[PDB]
């Protein structure tokens, strides 16, 4: 009825939500891996900035 | 009776006439109201059971025939914009050509407010058309 | 010899021979096909040699009915009757059906398929008998002389906008 | 009367929806208890053995088959229908077609994710299994990089 296919198409939107958070948590997660390399790296360039 | 009179004009003269119809749903709204005094049991949402055939009655009726044309238009109420109710579902299949209108086009402002997605015609094929 | 028992264990009739010569005695294959649906309906499962004879009648027969029926090939047929017989039966083709077909192929002058019937009898079968062969290459290299060895409008030259897609 | 007779059928329907409707209309008017949506408690029973008479006869018995390819129409993408579920669940497999891939383009607007056949890949050719067999996986692994 009309109620229940306002609830279904709230459910389908936050589906929708989901997925695309869902999809900038891979981009973000894949940034951050390739950005991690930078512990190793770092720590060691600012000594005579001291 | 005015379905009658556009009947006798296609038969009986042989014209390309026009029938414009507003509402037809008030149509099965009033043999609603008279169903369960005549003792016929409610079927679904309160509509009569009777619906589809006494709307599918009519419909053949509005048809174009070898003698003459009718080119019908009809104006169709859809409660509480529910699509599903059965007199609208009923509605669909006996069309060559459907406009659906929607609250929120015509409240962003366009006007006609048309939702091409769910509108269809039959005539939208290469054969036809251009 | 030996009783067969169907999918249930029920035994079924081997004795096919009254169908093979009723299948011998038609006129149009769909006769013999009609054969093998009674013989279906009746519990008689087709054995090897009710193909070949069914094939025989194939090849001997006029045309599929009284009348014609478009696009209609013996080949196309016997094909069909043969794919039915190994994968929804599981009977092997014999050398037998193979050279019933490669006849067919041969009377019919189609060289193409010819040749492929006869890589697939020297794959499977103890190769192509050297008559059908002959007759074959004879065939293709009468449409190569006369010039119908391929279609025309495919030898016909189309530009990207010239091919008059319908 | 061609199954029976060691051929090949296939039946469509256009369609269980009207039917089950007039259905509807009749026992009503013939004063039946109904059910869910009003239809009677006997439409599941009516498709069951609408359905049901298709099938593929065993050697013995002729060889021939009836192929039922019934159609259904949902409301806004309503398939939880009283009908809808019952002839789901009678059918060995549907075919669900998308309004969206339809506008979209795809024409036929087939959404395999909710299309099965519970028949399996039995069905099929040789050559069709065997190519099959990879299209599927191919098509899932493009489903879940999209």
């Amino acid at each position: 009825s009309g109620k229940l296919r306002l609830y279904k198409e709230k459910l389908e939107g936050y589906n929708r939500f989901y997925s695309i958070v869902k999809t900038i948590k891979m981009v973000t997660l894949a940034k951050y891996r390739a950005a991690q390399g930078r512990i190793r790296t770092r720590d060691f360039s600012l000594r005579y900035t001291e | 009776s005015a379905l009658t009179m556009a009947e006798y004009f296609r038969d009986v003269e042989g014209q390309d006439v026009l029938l414009f119809i507003d509402n037809i749903f008030r149509f099965t709204q009033a043999n609603s109201e008279v169903s369960a005094l005549l003792g016929r049991i409610p079927a679904a949402v309160g509509y009569q059971p009777t619906l589809a055939e006494d709307l599918g009655q009519l419909q053949e009726r509005i048809t174009s025939t070898t003698k003459g044309s009718i080119t019908s238009v009809q104006a169709v109420y859809v409660p509480a914009d529910d699509i599903t109710d059965p007199a609208p579902a009923t509605t669909f299949s006996h069309l060559d050509a459907t406009t659906v209108l929607d609250r929120a086009v015509a409240e962003s402002g366009i006007y006609p407010a048309v939702n091409p997605l769910e509108c269809a015609s039959r005539i939208m094929d290469p054969d036809v058309i251009s | 010899a030996a009783k067969k028992y169907d999918l249930f264990g029920y035994e079924v009739d081997t004795n096919t021979a009254p169908w093979i010569e009723k299948i011998k005695k038609c006129k149009y294959y769909d006769e013999a096909g009609e054969v093998l649906v009674n013989m279906n309906v009746s519990n008689c499962p087709p054995d090897i040699a009710t193909y070949n004879a069914t094939l025989q009648c194939i090849y001997q027969s006029p045309s599929k009915q009284s009348t014609p029926v478009d696009n209609e090939s013996k080949f196309c047929a016997m094909m069909d009757l043969l794919e039915e017989m190994q994968h929804r039966n599981r009977l092997k083709p014999n050398e037998e059906s193979w050279t019933w077909v490669m006849k067919e192929c041969v009377k019919s002058g189609q060289f193409r398929l010819g040749y492929c019937i006869q890589q697939v009898m020297e794959t499977e079968c103890k190769g192509c008998p050297a008559d059908l062969v002959k007759a074959n290459e004879a065939n293709a290299q009468k449409a190569k002389t006369e010039g119908k060895e391929h279609p025309g409008h495919l030898s016909q030259q189309a530009g990207l906008f010239d091919v008059k897609v319908e | 009367y061609f199954m029976n007779r060691g051929r090949h059928c296939l039946c469509v329907y256009d369609d269980l929806s009207k039917q089950a409707v007039a259905y509807r209309q009749i026992s009503l008017l013939l004063r039946r208890p109904p059910g869910r949506e009003a239809y009677p408690g006997d439409v599941f029973y009516l498709h069951s053995r609408l359905l049901e008479r298709a099938a593929m006869l065993s050697p013995g018995k002729g060889g021939g088959s009836v192929t039922a390819l019934p159609i259904v129409e949902t409301l806004s993408n309503d398939v939880t229908a009283y009908i809808v579920t019952n002839v789901i669940s009678i059918t060995d497999g549907q075919i669900y077609l998308d309004t969206k891939l339809f506008t979209g383009g795809q024409r036929p607007a087939v959404n395999i994710g909710l299309s099965v056949s519970r028949v399996g890949s039995s069905a099929q050719n040789a050559a069709m299994k065997g190519v099959a067999g990879k299209l599927k996986g191919i098509l899932a692994e493009y489903r879940k990089l999209a």
